[PDB]
């Protein structure tokens, strides 16, 4: 896996030029939604009904 | 009369009831139309038939029948069939979706929506009866709808004929036709919730069926159909003395008093002989001494267990054909003195008898041939619990390790049902012990 | 009686299109949707995946989804394109590029409601479904994000139905992306807890056996698509025809799935053919049995000898002696006694089709619930590591608005599904208390 | 031609050859089968007695009326009901006052064929023979003697 | 020679080999058995005393009789059926009118049990007790109650 970790490596170069000019939003810093997700268990409600 | 209605549950109960109802037909000369006439009709003046078959006003016998399936295949193929006519379009009862081999599901997540409208087609039934005696109940231990609509119908039928009697015909798992691997869960459920309702319950184990077919009848892999054409000439001879004229289990209740000692242990054995291939039928006849004799190998048992590992309790010989009274007298002589055939202490030791003259009948095209003398040895052994030993060690087996318990949880049944179940079977095993343990 | 068939992104479609080439000339049914068969056996259970219309003419209950709209172009042009409801066919305007969090968040959570109408159009001409069947991959965006989100949504609306799944693993011999463990990771979790029954068809195994096993040194997808095509046959040949066992997905469920999370089955397949094995010589019972059982034609990178089967499931199709086939099966059993638990009796189950595959007068389908299947979690649990521990690309899911915390629950749900499957494994019948 | 066969049969050391023979002849249904079946109502198995009777109800010759009237103070069951039921096909009142008699009987299928056979038989011996049951006739024979005047009354009361 | 081993394992403190015990007692067959056998009828568990019964009664003392009687009245039924049996064994008739008191019992199986008992007896009492059992029994204890009467 040659291949991975020169991407993992370009990625990391590439995510540190671009985060160096999107780091100055505006007015009242909001956070950024936060997702719900499936939460381990949550599939087994089915059986115990 | 002094009528029965039979109440067929699921793929096996409805496919065995079916293949009784043809031989029921071909013993009382009834065609498939319902009519009975001047050619096929036997005289002798026997209306004993009129407890299984109502009459309309044209000469149609119709069955004292309730056939139900949570599932159209296997009834679908009933009113397209031989007997399309037979029955009415009313005692056919099905569903869309059956209990995918789940004893909750059966029982009360999809038998809770058609339990209502079976008890209204059994009424009608049972209201064209100016005598009901009760119910047959044939249903598989297996099946989602055999195991739990059967249990679910006879909690109910207790309720609705409280009087009436209720005896069962239940088919018993084998690995060699199993469907499923929770039949054992299945058939210690239905067996607990059950036991209380039925008074008299007739396993056929699948297994057994297999063996006859194998050797008696040299069938190499039987199919169902098979198998249900033995199982039908044997459950034929046991409800034969309910439809002719006789003097022995006449009725329901004889049942019973010939058979249960007391209510738990009523599971009965069938040993039905002689059994002989269609490919043998031109060699000299059995007599009635090598038939009763037939009884105690156990290898013509209907159920896979040893008498011998046990003791008797009732024992009820039902010849049917050729028979002599008097040879009968001298073949019940000769069981009599034998020291390995042995009976409880509290238990009166006899064999009751009883013969219909009129000739054995079997379905023509079919693997078993016509004999001259036939008969069916009802006896009731406290080794009839090998069966269930065998059910409960597969039962603890997987409950153990509460393997496809969440399939009944989440369709209306609770853990604890399990727990309660087989608390039922280690009572019901540690009374079939305790009760042949001794004699002198 | 009915199954609701989706396919979702490249792979989904992929497979899925295979599918329905190949059960259509079992079925006697021809591109234009008219049947030309011979046996009355073909049309028996043709309501469970087709839709009579105008004069008998049978359409396919799928439903074609995938965010590249280019997919809906190459299915239309295969074999069967002409024979897809048009309406039946839902694609975005671009693909999710291998981002998981773009189908099962944004992009495709726009398409889903569009997806979700056209599912009820055809459960509503249902005269009892009885659940639905997705084909996708776990190793993009689409098929695995967006189909993970058809699961849940389905789930929620039909909770009384059967949902089962034939998903694509991903393998690095296979596809060059980076981010596919990260993906499979985040379905995986989906998959154990929305799903009934998912029949893990790993890329790895297809790679393997065409490289190994059928000797082509340069394998394709369409010759790992043949190898899918003959098992996805196989494994629903007991829904598609009259039988006594596995008859409907529910059934199927109850013989084979023991805990409700342990419900990854192992496919297998007997014989393994690749498009134009003209020199060949029918197989007996015995050669199909020994086969069908082994690692190397099985459709998942894991070796059922270092495990041991829960519940399995054997479907033979061909004119074949039935005592013949009892004898192998019970010989596999009585033989090989320590690969299967023994606090499940009887949990091999064996069903025949008279019917045969495509060109083959005999073959042998396995499918197990082996729990040798955590050797495939356990790879892609590895990999998902490897990435996770250096935090790579995770901006590319985040960005989407998805939590990180949903990668923690994935990979300890994966886990867990792992330490499960070994405890079963190592698990006595015993009674000590 | 084949009667010659079934009346010697009638009297053969084995009683099923006895009742297959009984059987076969109430099926013939012949003149020359009438004596040899009024000998197997004295026979000593049941199973062949109650054949008989049902044979000579088929055959229906008066010389049975007789025979079949002391066979309802038989032991056996079927031989009192299924003979019961021949007198009221041979419908000779001589049978009357015996089928009154019957409706006394332990057996509920006796009682209810005798009540059947009173009905099969009619005239004015079994209408006087009902008016009278209705007065010193207690419980089933009563109710068997009211219902017999009421599906015989030729107005509507 | 080794009935010693088993005639004072009767009051031994654990129960396995207790009902082990009499089950060796009363297939051996010895004079000094006896006495310990009834002390094994006073216990707190039922397949001691049940055990106990079957012992005392293959051994035909009379002995037995006075505490075999009091057995009838237990709580449970599996060691009232085994002493009513034992009492039909050995044969003493004043243990007829207690085992008519057994056959209106609250177990149907201990009725059956009494009713075998009785019949062994066959006294006079007996007679009518079979004569009346024969018409106020259940459909199976009237069929024993007529078989005993074709005598
Ligand atoms: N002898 C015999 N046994 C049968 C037949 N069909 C099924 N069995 C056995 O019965 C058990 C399964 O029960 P089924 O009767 O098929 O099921 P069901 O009652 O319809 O219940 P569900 O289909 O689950 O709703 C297994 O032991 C089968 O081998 C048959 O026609 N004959
Ligand atoms: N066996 C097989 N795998 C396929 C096929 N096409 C793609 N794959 C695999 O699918 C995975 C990538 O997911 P894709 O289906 O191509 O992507 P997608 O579902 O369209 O999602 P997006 O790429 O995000 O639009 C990798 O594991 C591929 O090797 C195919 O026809 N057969
Ligand atoms: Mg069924
Ligand atoms: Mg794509």
């Amino acid at each position: 896996e040659d291949y991975m970790e020169e991407q993992i490596q370009l990625e990391e170069q590439e995510l540190k030029q671009k985060q160096l000019k999107e780091a100055e939003g505006p007015l009242p810093i909001k956070a950024k939604p936060k997702q719900p997700f499936l939460k381990r268990g949550e599939g087994l409600a089915r059986f115990t009904n | 009369m002094r009528e029965c209605i039979s109440i067929h549950v699921g793929q096996a109960g409805v496919q065995i009831g079916n293949a009784c109802w043809e031989l029921y037909c071909l013993e009382h000369g009834i065609q498939p139309d319902g009519q009975m006439p001047s050619d096929k009709t036997i005289g002798g003046g026997d209306d004993s038939f009129n407890t299984f078959f109502s009459e309309t006003g044209a000469g149609k016998h119709v069955p004292r029948a309730v056939f139900v399936d949570l599932e159209p295949t296997v009834i679908d193929e009933v009113r397209t069939g031989t007997y399309r006519q037979l029955f009415h379009p009313e005692q056919l009862i099905t569903g869309k979706e059956d209990a995918a081999n789940n004893y909750a599901r059966g029982h009360y997540t999809i038998g809770k929506e058609i339990i209502d409208l079976v008890l209204d087609r059994i009424r009608k039934l049972a209201d064209q009866c100016t005598g009901l005696q009760g119910f047959l109940v044939f249903h598989s231990f297996g099946g989602g709808t055999g195991s739990g609509f059967t249990s679910l119908l006879m909690e109910r039928l207790s309720v609705d004929y409280g009087k009436k009697s209720k005896l069962e015909f239940s088919i018993y798992p084998a690995p060699q036709v199993s469907t499923a691997v929770v039949e054992p869960y299945n058939s210690i459920l239905t067996t607990h919730t059950t036991l209380e309702h039925s008074d008299c319950a007739f396993m056929v184990d699948n297994e057994a069926i297999y063996d006859i077919c194998r050797r008696n009848l040299d069938i190499e892999r039987p199919t169902y159909t098979n198998l249900n054409r033995l199982i039908s000439q044997i459950v034929s001879s046991i409800t034969a003395s309910l439809r002719f004229d006789g003097a022995l289990n006449v009725d329901l209740t004889e049942f019973q008093t010939n058979l249960v000692p007391y209510p738990r242990i009523h599971f009965p054995l069938a040993t039905y002989a002689p059994v002989i291939s269609a490919e043998k039928a031109y060699h000299e006849q059995l007599s009635v001494a090598e038939i009763t004799n037939a009884c105690f190998e156990p290898a013509n048992q209907m159920v896979k267990c040893d008498p011998r590992h046990g003791k008797y309790m009732a024992c009820c010989l039902l010849y049917r054909g050729d028979v002599v009274p008097k040879d009968v007298n001298a073949a019940i002589a000769t069981i009599k003195t034998k020291r390995s055939i042995q009976f409880v202490d509290w238990c009166p030791t006899g064999f009751k008898v009883g013969i219909n003259y009129q000739p054995p009948t079997v379905v023509p095209g079919g693997d078993l041939a016509k004999v001259q003398r036939a008969v069916c040895m009802l006896s009731n052994t406290t080794a009839i619990a090998e069966a269930w030993a065998r059910l409960d060690h597969k039962f603890d087996l997987m409950y153990a390790k509460r393997a496809f318990v969440h399939w009944y949880v989440g369709e209306g049944m609770e853990e604890g049902e399990f727990s309660e179940a087989r608390e039922d079977m280690a009572a019901l095993e540690k009374d079939y012990e305790e009760v042949g343990v001794d004699s002198v | 009686r009915e199954i609701v068939h989706i396919q979702a992104g490249q792979c989904g479609n992929q497979i899925g299109a295979k599918f329905w080439e190949v059960i259509s000339d079992e079925h006697g049914i021809d591109p234009t949707g008219s049947y030309h068969g011979d046996s009355d056996l073909q049309l028996e259970r043709i309501n469970v995946y087709y839709n009579e219309a105008t004069g008998n003419k049978y359409v396919p209950r799928a439903i074609l989804v995938d965010l590249e709209p280019g997919t809906m172009d190459s299915v239309r042009s295969g074999p069967f394109g002409q024979i897809f409801r048009p309406d039946n066919f839902v694609f975005g305007q671009s693909g999710a590029g291998n981002n998981w969090a773009k189908g099962h968040y944004t992009e495709g959570a726009e398409l889903v409601d569009s997806v979700l109408d056209v599912v009820r159009k055809e459960s509503e001409s249902c005269d009892c479904l009885q659940g639905f069947q997705l084909t996708h991959s776990l190793g993009g965006g689409t098929g695995s994000g967006m189909g993970t989100l058809l699961i849940s949504k389905i789930r929620e609306e039909y909770p009384d139905r059967i949902m089962n799944t034939f998903s694509v693993m991903p393998s690095p011999k296979v596809s060059d992306t980076v981010v596919e463990p990260y993906n499979a990771t985040l379905s995986v979790h989906q998959l154990v807890e929305n799903t009934d029954e998912t029949y893990c068809i790993d890329n790895e195994a297809l790679y393997d056996i065409c490289f190994r096993t059928l000797k082509l040194t340069t394998p394709t997808y369409g010759d790992l698509n043949h190898l899918v095509s003959a098992t996805m046959s196989g494994v629903t040949t007991c829904l598609r025809f009259p039988g006594q066992l596995n008859a409907d997905l529910r059934k199927l469920a109850v013989n084979m799935v023991p805990f409700p999370r342990l419900h990854f089955f192992m496919p297998g397949f007997a014989p393994l053919t690749s498009r134009g094995s003209q020199q060949y010589r029918a197989l007996t019972v015995p050669e199909l049995t020994q086969q069908m059982f082994d690692s190397k034609n099985m459709m998942a990178a894991c070796d059922p000898r270092h495990g041991r089967y829960l519940t399995v499931a054997a479907i033979f199709r061909g004119r074949m002696s039935m005592k013949e086939v009892d004898e192998q099966m019970l010989n596999v059993q009585n033989k090989n006694s320590s690969y299967f638990v023994e606090w499940i009796p009887n949990n091999v189950k064996t069903a025949v089709c008279d019917i045969p595959p495509r060109g083959l007068k005999m073959s042998a389908t396995f499918i197990g619930n082996s729990t040798a299947i955590q050797e495939l979690f356990k790879r892609i649990s590895e990999q998902f590591t490897a990435m996770f521990r250096r935090k790579a690309f995770l901006h590319w899911y985040t960005g989407e608005g998805m939590d990180e915390m949903e990668f923690t629950e994935a990979e300890s749900n994966m886990n867990d599904l792992v330490s499960e499957y070994q405890q079963y494994q190592d698990a006595t019948a015993d009674e000590q208390g | 031609e084949k009667v010659e066969m079934y009346i010697k049969n009638l009297q053969d050391d084995s009683p099923p050859v006895r009742f297959n023979a009984a059987v076969a002849l109430g099926k013939i249904g012949d003149e020359r089968a009438v004596e040899p079946l009024i000998k197997a109502l004295k026979d000593e198995d049941w199973q062949v007695r109650k054949t008989a009777a049902y044979a000579l109800g088929k055959i229906g010759d008066e010389r049975a009326v007789e025979p079949l009237i002391k066979a309802l103070k038989d032991e056996d069951r079927y031989v009192r009901s299924r003979a019961a039921l021949a007198l009221g096909k041979i419908g000779d009142e001589r049978a009357v006052e015996p089928l009154i008699k019957a409706l006394k009987d332990e057996d509920e299928y006796v009682r209810l064929s005798a009540a059947s056979a009173l009905g099969k038989i009619g005239g004015e011996r079994v209408r006087a023979a009902m008016e009278k049951l209705a007065e010193t006739g207690t419980g089933f024979a009563r109710k068997v003697a009211v219902n017999y005047l009421e599906t015989h009354k030729s107005l509507i009361s």
